[PDB]
């Protein structure tokens, strides 16, 4: 169960399904107020497509509900993204992850 | 545990001069409101979020600086407890984010208007945007200061403020009772957009300033017997001569005789004399005379009755043919041509006008009237209800020369009458010198409190600069020595002086120059001091007081020096910037008070840790050795242990089996005997604490009530954001036995009820989960050994060492490491300005749009967290 709160109003026209590449210009920040991930530091948009089991399942269902120009706020519980131990050196075990996302282009 | 970093933004803040505050008898109304319209803001120019929000704060604690602070970095409004920031999704007040339940929520996009409404007696901070107010307010805060508008803007923001109705026109009409902001203006100050706590401005050739002195909260309020028988009838004769001086300039400009009184018709009922005046008009001059003779001996002016022949020999003034009107009657005032203006009483009648009319402001405010730049008789508005040194000079002599027709008249009657802090501007200690010869200058466009000279890199900003053996500085407002005393040398300044200092450290000569001319002493020597040891070398220092302008002349290019080609260019001296690839960054002291660790070799206070026994655990206490004579100045210390405890995140909503699962940890203090328990304040303080005054207590602490709800008016939850969750040691209290005040923190639910001597008290408080609290006491000691923290635990509660770190959470052995020692706030530290700032500029086109603020400089900066104290 993931709670979604929009930030800026977008289109409401195109939300993705299977067979669609997507770009998300995402930022990451944990619950204690620390930075861990971004694509601002890259000057690259992150490119992936849904249904390839690429992103974790707490993100793959929240990335299929938004539209163009839409900035959202998704608070992922630790049960839906690396519950037991997780990635070593990135996230401590059972900590909530909060992403403020923005879809750039390409449906 | 360790130190991480990321790129962070720059913020500054602009502020107009609308100062609104209250007291018991205040000049306010209580209702003021404004808007800001947003049209030109970049979405994302930088890496992180564009820090963009509005808010209002009070002048005593809120001070945004681009270098340093708390948090991650980039602190504007909403980042402290004094300000109330809101960007569109979360009401920021003290490093928090609270969700707001409004239909169609978004951030400050262009082509929208953002505002907040504020009222004064009962606290209410509501916010207004997009035609419907959001459902979130603040109340129950402390207003010990005045209000101001202030905005937060990152790189790439161009916004204008909707000022009022005079220089603006509001798109949204206010609700009935809410007055616009455009008329809380001081009369001799034009409405100016100046940044808060500025220390630098862009000039013709970057000049630096000091702190502008804020108007005090005890300044706007108006604050103010026997009858001598020898001045009773002459107090009515002075009122009659006041009616004569009333009629004398009246008949010469157009006041005519008439049975009625009218403003446009110029009809006077009191144009004949004082004897033809009616009864409500005669007692008016009588009550004015009664109000003004009672304040003679209220100051100490000795008045005596003598020379009874001179007042009787003094006749009236001569009357011309055109000085008398078309009525046939003439006033006869006393000619004061034999009276002289005295400079002694000219300084007293300047104060008696305020003594006579701040009770006028008293009496208009007690009837319930307010202050505005417009007057309005149904709204009881006037630009009159001002203190006298806040009043403009258009009223000064129109009041004083109207009342000065009585004081030289009583002279001719025969009655004789008898009569924040300072900043230090200095370079870094790695740019110092030990051999050679160097020179700087200082241009002083404002004659004020300047300190120019050189100092040592082991500079202590605790001591005032000039009184210790670490600086050899120049006075010029009085013009003398400042090193281990004061003795005269030199000349006063002029507005636009160039003064510098050079040192021949080959033979320790100190040379001050004034506009090319070198000054000599009372002995005849142009040099100031000799026999100086080099040691650690010298440092270019400067210091500027409250509210003046003056910059440091470096001298990078030789042609930028003006007064070095006259003196000192031939004998061998050179400017400081001989081979410079970049401008120097000179550090400067901040009036932001924060914490600094305890030196072991301190001559006032000492601390020490005990050993570990079974009956008493290993703990620490404080001791004072220089309690007795030889100038023992003791003041309220603010002890703290430098490590926090962060709580559980989402709440739950002896035998070893019951201690392992619960999260509650208790500590205490025990004040020793013979000390005042009334000034002992025990509890926990968050990092949002940047204040220091000499007699703080729990009446002078701020807490902001946050609550949000639905659109119909119902409440959902209530939240208290405070910084001082402590109690009073004298709440339950030459006592012979020591007393115990404890604090327990239950981490799972967050409720903190404090216990005293094994029995519980009444006061409870709750905090937001993702904040931290430092263990701290505020105690004035009244003997030597007073404060004793205890690292102990009773039979069912674990100590603080379990909640300290991760590696020891379930072992009940209480020991204290030397990592945790005491922490004391000293009111001065050192921060750094960057070599490139935000070149801000103000513009307006049109009469109803509003003055716009611009920026165009993209700038980011590498800043750290140090998460064991949370200070950027």
């Amino acid at each position: 169960g993931v709670e979604i709160e929009t930030i800026s109003p977008g289109d409401g026209r195109t939300f993705p399904k299977k067979g669609q590449t997507c770009v998300v210009h995402y930022t990451g920040m944990l619950q204690n107020g620390k930075k861990f991930d971004s694509s601002r530091d890259r000057n690259k948009p992150f490119k992936f497509r849904i249904g390839k089991q690429e992103v974790i399942k707490g993100f793959e269902e929240g990335a299929a509900q938004m539209s163009l120009g839409q900035r959202a706020k998704l608070t992922c519980t630790p049960d839906v993204a690396y519950g037991a131990t997780g990635h070593p050196g990135v996230i401590p075990p059972n900590a909530t992850l909060i992403f403020d996302v923005e879809l750039l282009n390409l449906e | 545990l360790l130190l991480q970093t990321n790129l962070i933004n720059y913020v500054t803040s602009i502020r107009p001069n609308i100062f609104v505050g209250r007291a018991e008898g205040s000049t306010q109304y209580g209702k003021w409101y404004f808007e800001v319209m947003v049209d030109e803001v970049v979405p994302f120019l930088t890496a992180q979020a564009t820090h963009l929000r509005v808010g209002w704060a009070l002048t005593e604690g809120y001070s945004p600086y681009p270098g340093g602070g708390e948090g991650w970095g980039g602190n504007g409004v909403g980042d402290d407890l004094y300000s109330y920031g809101f960007d569109g999704l979360h009401l920021w007040t003290g490093h928090v984010a609270r969700p707001v339940t409004s239909p169609g929520q978004h951030l400050l996009a262009p082509e929208d208007v953002v505002s907040c409404c504020l009222d004064l007696s009962v606290p209410s901070i509501s916010f207004r945007i997009n035609g419907c107010p959001v459902q979130g307010v603040f109340e129950a805060f402390n207003l010990d200061g005045l209000f101001f508008p202030v905005v937060s803007f990152s790189a790439g923001v161009k916004v204008r403020f909707l000022l009022g109705g005079r220089h603006g026109e509001f798109k949204f009409l206010p609700p009935p009772g809410y007055a616009p902001c455009h008329e809380a203006v001081l009369p001799r100050e034009r409405l100016r957009l100046e940044p808060i706590k500025e220390y630098r401005r862009e000039g013709p050739r970057p000049h630096l300033v000091g702190p502008s002195r804020c108007l005090s909260h005890t300044d706007f309020v108006p604050c103010p017997i026997v009858l001598p028988p020898h001045l009773e009838r002459i107090r009515e004769k002075l009122a009659e001569n006041i009616h004569e001086l009333w009629a004398l300039t009246r008949i010469e400009q157009g006041w005519t005789y008439g049975p009625v009184r009218d403003d446009n018709k110029r009809l006077h009922p009191c144009l004949v004399n004082f004897h033809s005046l009616p009864e409500p008009e005669r007692n008016y001059n009588l009550q004015m005379s009664g109000e003004t003779l009672k304040t003679l001996l209220a100051l100490g002016c000795h008045v005596g009755m003598a020379d009874e022949k001179a007042e009787d020999n003094l006749k009236k003034t001569k009357l011309p043919k055109t000085y008398m009107m078309s009525n046939g009657y003439k006033p006869a005032p006393l000619d004061l041509s034999h009276v002289r203006l005295t400079p002694a009483q000219t300084t007293l009648v300047d104060r008696l006008a305020e003594n006579g009319h701040n009770v006028w402001a008293r009496d208009r405010v007690a009837q319930g009237w307010s202050y505005s730049a417009v007057q309005d008789i149904p709204a009881r508005r006037n630009p009159r209800l001002v203190p006298y040194r806040l009043l403009d000079e258009a009223t000064k002599r129109s009041n004083r020369d109207s009342l000065c027709q009585a004081v030289r008249t009583l002279l001719g009657y025969g009655y004789n009458i008898e009569p924040d802090r300072v900043r230090i501007f200095r370079a870094e200690k790695s740019y110092t010198v030990q051999s050679g010869r160097w020179y700087f200058e200082f241009e002083a466009v404002t004659t004020g409190e300047m300190r120019v000279g050189w100092a040592r890199p082991e500079l202590r900003p605790d001591v005032e600069l000039g009184a210790d053996e670490l600086a050899y500085v120049f006075n010029g407002h009085r013009g003398q020595r400042w090193h281990l005393g004061s003795e005269p040398f030199g000349r006063p300044w002029q507005s636009g002086d160039v003064v510098g200092c050079m040192i021949d450290l080959t033979e320790n000569t100190i040379i001050f120059t004034l506009n090319g001319e070198v000054l000599m002493s009372d002995s005849g020597s142009e040099t100031a001091f000799r026999e100086i040891e080099i040691g650690d070398g010298f440092l270019p220092v400067c210091s500027l007081g409250p509210g003046q302008v003056g910059h440091l002349n470096l001298g990078q290019d030789v042609s930028s020096l003006r007064f070095f080609a006259i003196c000192g260019l031939q004998e061998g001296f050179e400017p400081f910037a001989i081979n410079m690839q970049r401008p120097v960054t000179t550090w400067f002291s901040k009036s932001l008070p924060q914490f600094e660790p305890v030196p072991p070799e301190h001559p006032h206070y000492e601390v020490a840790r005990m050993d570990g026994t079974v009956d008493t655990p290993p703990c620490l206490r404080l001791a004072h050795r220089t309690w007795g004579s030889q100038n023992s100045l003791v003041e309220m210390l603010f002890l703290r242990l430098s490590l926090p405890v962060q709580f559980h995140q989402h709440f739950r909503c002896d035998d070893p089996e019951i201690i392992l699962n619960t999260t509650t940890y208790y500590y205490s203090v025990r004040v020793f005997a013979g000390q005042e328990p009334s000034c002992v304040w025990v509890g926990w303080v968050t990092p949002d604490y940047h204040q220091h005054d000499m007699n703080f207590d729990l009446s002078k602490v701020r807490a902001v009530t946050v609550t949000m709800g639905d659109e119909q008016g119902n409440v959902h939850s209530s939240l208290k954001c405070s910084n001082c969750y402590m109690v009073w040691g004298g709440d339950f209290v030459i006592s012979h036995t020591d007393l115990v005040i404890g604090c327990l923190v239950d981490l799972a639910t967050g409720l903190m009820t404090f216990t005293a001597n094994g029995k519980e008290s009444n006061t409870f408080f709750q905090v937001e989960p993702n904040t931290k609290l430092f263990p701290a006491v505020f105690v004035l000691p009244t003997h030597q050994n007073v404060i004793q923290f205890e690292l102990g635990k009773q039979k069912n509660i674990m100590p603080l060492s379990a909640a300290m770190f991760l590696s020891e959470r379930k072992n009940p052995a209480p020991q204290c490491p030397p990592r945790l020692e005491v922490q004391m706030l000293m009111p001065v530290s050192w921060s750094r300005m960057p070599n490139h700032f935000l070149q801000v500029e103000t513009r307006r086109a049109g009469e109803r749009l509003g003055w716009a603020v611009q920026c165009q400089d993209p700038l980011t900066m590498m800043a750290l967290h140090i998460p064991e104290e949370n200070r950027c």
